[PDB]
């Protein structure tokens, strides 16, 4: 019975992993879209505060490579809502 | 709300914890041809509250000692035991932990200290030895206790106690793996220092309560009995899987109630029925009789999945 | 946090009891056997560790290597036990 | 007679079902009548969070095809 | 600088429906809309820079949106029943709801003709050809 | 053999203990399902399957998931 039950369960495990497999492309488009927005939004504020800064371009990759680089969760929310930051850092661990 | 859900899941267990002593002092009684406590209150219902009030009022003798262990230890025993009820998945758990059984195994392991600390804290060389008996046996039985769970998990797919409700939707894990249930039950009897395996509080003085009276006595005391339930409840989730219907969650808890009470009744029944084992007789069982059985049946539970193409679904 | 909330209530409940309990009322015991057990215990406790990831490792694509590895670990420790029995160890 | 042991067991039992029924209805009240989402793996937390952003602030509120 | 794209550039319609709803229809979305999905994904992987594959992404949301509009047109009631039951479960498990699933799946095989993809046949790798030149020097290697 | 017998009746745990040790060391070797474990677990799709560009030189790869080409788990089905 255990052999048959887990085989049934494994098939189910396959049926829902593929369900996200299908849903992922949408999430990828969404995540990126939103991610960039956070970076850019931070750019606006960045310029607003870095303009007065003496000879300090608003933003520059600490890394000279021009490859696209994912931002650290810290970069995305560090200057955003602290609560937002916290949620990203320890939100899942505390779950819900 | 969450706070209310902390009262429930605690008080209710504490009130039930009190009613176990009563159902112990009556079931042992009728087995021994005696009514048991019925004169205080109706049918002895007020009896557990009565002794609690006497115990707290008596002088915590604090007997001459290392003081902060005479106080910290009792607290650890109650804290770990009541804490381990935090993740139990009666129907829905309260704090669902992805590595839940490791939480239960780790929290149990910490209680061995309380025995070690209480034994060192009394200044009776006798006590120092008595604690040794419990501390040694606890870790010993822990070794088979842990391996028996690892065999289970490998057939459950995860460490989360919540998964077993989905693993046991067609059959109890007793049918399969009964050989370990027995070995989980006997190990549950050792880890709660109940009778067959109660060398502690044995001929020492029929060990780590020797110097403990009044409030400290009570806290461990409470701890032991809550554990008595918790471990029985873990048997009633891991091996005896109560029927689960997603539409009505309480028939899971209703049957969890019934199976837990019966297996809690069983260790009460075991106590009256058996003489206590010798200290070495006890370790002779685990290291000679059970550990070779458990380690081999552990391998059978890494093989049963693979060649029966039944590897359990993670998640 | 949810766990933190529960746990501090748990300590509070116990500290409350002991406090009321204390406020309402108003040299050479040694046997290598014991040390030896403790040791064995960890050798076994460590092994429990190397055996704990087995639930995740079951799903490993290899499978053959998984079991080949796990069976070797359990067998070599058990032989350790075997020699513990053969030797005066485990004979208290 | 043994039946006298029952009163005590009953009180224990009632006090062991409360917890299981309580935790399983203080969840279906706080989460809007829908079982609290169990986010074992991040994907689930993501989906959950995504839900929050989708409506109000709470994930339990669930927008549908009519949105 | 960073050449982060502007908001107006990244303001496109999205499904914005409860995870459950997507999940309930996921199996059919993986079916009716992978041609474009894949493309966006292939763009995404080979050209590590999302910024470069943003357009494909707007196409993604769009294709799905109508996918939903068509569902809205037909067998909508079924779908509504299936998602509501699916959402109640904590892990939104598919097997608790099979009677509701059969209706909607059956209906979409009467009204939309779309088909629920058999166990598998979504996990298998796909070949989608895209005009976007296989980015050379991805990783912008020196 | 004779000791075996008494062993079956005296110290009858080790006997059972070893027996299992072996039976677990054999069944895997000889079984009609052992192979499935590495497949059933292999198949379970956890990480997104990234699609390859169509040079058009590949007939093996299915151009669409539901196509009659590619891998199948009908072995998993009706298992
Ligand atoms: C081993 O043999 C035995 C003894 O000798 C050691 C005993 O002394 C005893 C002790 C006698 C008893 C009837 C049990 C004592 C039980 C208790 C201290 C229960 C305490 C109960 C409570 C604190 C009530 C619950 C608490 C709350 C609701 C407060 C929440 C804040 C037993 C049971 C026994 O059988
Ligand atoms: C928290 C930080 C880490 C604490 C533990 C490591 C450091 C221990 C330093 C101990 C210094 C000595 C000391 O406290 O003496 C009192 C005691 C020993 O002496 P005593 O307090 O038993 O002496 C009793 C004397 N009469 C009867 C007169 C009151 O220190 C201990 O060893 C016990 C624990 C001390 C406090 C530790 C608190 C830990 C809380 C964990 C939760
Ligand atoms: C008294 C001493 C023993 C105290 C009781 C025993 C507590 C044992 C805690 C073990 C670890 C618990 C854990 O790992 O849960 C982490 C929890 C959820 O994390 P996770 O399972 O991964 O789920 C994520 C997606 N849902 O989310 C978390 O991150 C929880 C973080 C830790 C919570 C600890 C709660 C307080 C316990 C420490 C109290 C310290 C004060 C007492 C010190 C005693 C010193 C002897
Ligand atoms: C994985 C874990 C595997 C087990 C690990 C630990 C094994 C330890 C074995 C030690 C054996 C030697 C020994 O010391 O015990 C002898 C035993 C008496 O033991 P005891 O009285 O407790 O004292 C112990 C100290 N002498 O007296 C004995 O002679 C016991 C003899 C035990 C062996 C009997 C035969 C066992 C094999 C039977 C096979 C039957 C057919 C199996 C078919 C399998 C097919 C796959």
């Amino acid at each position: 019975r255990m052999m048959r039950w887990n085989q049934e369960r494994r098939r189910l495990l396959i049926e829902d992993l593929e369900a996200r497999i299908a849903l992922m492309p949408l999430f990828q488009a969404e995540k990126d879209r939103r991610t960039l927005q956070i970076l850019r939004e931070n750019l606006e504020e960045e310029a607003i505060i870095m303009k007065d800064v003496p000879n300090w371009k608003v933003g520059e990759s600490v890394f000279h490579t021009t490859r696209w680089v994912p931002p650290l969760i810290g970069e995305m929310y560090g200057l955003r809502t602290k609560e937002e930051m916290s949620n990203a850092n320890f939100g899942f661990t505390w779950y819900t | 709300m969450f706070f209310i859900n902390i009262l429930t899941l605690l008080v209710p267990i504490l009130i039930a914890m009190a009613f176990l002593t009563l159902v112990e002092r009556k079931i042992l009684g009728y087995m021994q041809l005696r009514k048991g406590p019925n004169i205080v209150g109706p049918y002895g219902i007020l009896q557990p509250f009565a002794d609690a009030m006497k115990l707290f009022m008596k002088e915590p003798m604090r007997p001459t000692t290392s003081m902060s262990l005479f106080i910290i230890a009792p607290t650890l025993s109650l804290t770990l035991a009541l804490s381990l009820w935090v993740p139990l998945p009666m129907p829905h758990p309260l704090i669902n932990l992805n590595l839940g059984i490791l939480f239960i195994l780790a929290t149990s392991s910490l209680s061995v200290y309380s025995i070690l600390w209480s034994g060192w804290a009394s200044n009776s060389k006798y006590s120092l030895f008595g604690a040794l008996r419990a501390v040694a046996q606890t870790i010993s039985y822990e070794v088979t206790m842990a391996i028996i769970l690892l065999s289970v998990l490998l057939m459950n797919g995860s460490y989360s106690l919540q998964t077993l409700i989905t693993t046991q939707e067609h059959m109890w894990l007793l049918l399969p793996a009964w050989p370990m249930a027995m070995m989980w039950f006997i190990s549950t009897l050792a880890e709660t220092n109940r009778a067959p395996f109660d060398l502690t509080e044995g001929e020492s003085e029929l060990g780590f309560n020797v110097e403990y009276a009044a409030g400290p006595f009570a806290l461990f005391f409470m701890a032991e009995y809550t554990n008595i339930i918790l471990m029985n409840a873990l048997t009633t989730i891991i091996f005896l899987g109560p029927l689960y219907y997603i539409n009505l969650p309480e028939l899971y808890s209703t049957n969890f109630m019934m199976e837990a009470l019966l297996l809690s009744s069983t260790f009460l029944w075991i106590r009256a029925s058996y003489p206590r084992f010798r200290y070495d007789q006890l370790m002779h069982l685990l290291w000679k009789n059970f550990l070779p059985l458990t380690l081999a049946l552990c391998m059978w539970h890494i093989s049963l999945p693979i060649f029966t193409a039944g590897v359990p679904p993670y998640m | 946090m949810n766990l933190y909330t529960v746990i501090f209530i748990n300590i509070l409940l116990s500290l409350t009891l002991i406090l009321v309990a204390f406020w309402l009322p108003q040299r050479l015991p040694f046997s290598m056997k014991f040390f030896l057990v403790a040791i064995t215990f960890l050798l076994f406790d460590l092994e429990i560790a190397l055996l704990l990831p087995l639930p995740w490792a079951i799903q490993t694509i290899k499978t053959s290597t998984m079991m080949i590895m796990a069976f070797i670990l359990v067998t070599i420790l058990s032989l350790g036990l075997a020699y513990e029995w053969t030797q005066k160890g485990l004979e208290w | 007679m043994w039946f006298e042991i029952l009163p005590g067991l009953a009180i224990m039992g009632v006090c062991l079902v409360i917890p299981g029924v309580s935790t399983a209805y203080i969840h279906k009240f706080t989460n809007g009548g829908k079982e609290k989402r169990v986010a074992r793996v991040q994907y689930q937390w993501y989906l959950m969070e995504r839900d929050r952003r989708i409506s109000g602030v709470n994930r339990y509120y669930v927008s549908k095809g009519l949105e | 600088i960073v050449e982060l794209p502007t908001l107006e550039e990244l303001k496109v319609e999205e499904v914005k429906v409860s995870s459950a709803v997507l999940k309930a229809a996921a199996h059919h979305y993986g079916a009716q809309c992978d041609k474009t999905n894949k493309e966006f994904m292939l763009c995404r992987w080979e050209e590590k820079d999302p910024r470069r594959c943003l357009k494909e992404g707007k196409l993604v949301n769009g294709c799905a949106l109508n996918f939903f509009r068509q569902i809205k047109s037909h067998c909508a009631e079924p779908f509504t029943e299936y998602w509501t039951c699916l959402d109640y479960s904590n892990m939104q498990l598919f097997r608790h709801c099979r009677q509701q699933q059969a209706k909607f799946d059956q209906c979409v095989l009467d009204k939309l003709g779309w088909v629920r993809p058999d166990l598998g046949q979504l996990s298998k790798v796909t070949k989608v050809k895209t005009d976007r030149p296989l980015p050379e020097n991805p990783y912008h290697s020196r | 053999s004779a000791f075996l017998k008494n062993a079956w009746a005296k110290e009858p745990v080790l006997v059972v203990s070893f027996s299992v040790w072996g039976l677990a060391i054999i069944m895997p070797m000889i079984s009609p399902y052992t192979k499935y474990a590495s497949m059933i677990n292999k198949a379970t799709p956890y990480n997104y399957p990234v699609p390859v560009r169509d040079d058009g030189n590949m007939p093996d790869v299915p151009s669409h998931p539901q196509d009659p080409l590619g891998p199948s788990l009908d072995w998993l089905k009706n298992l």
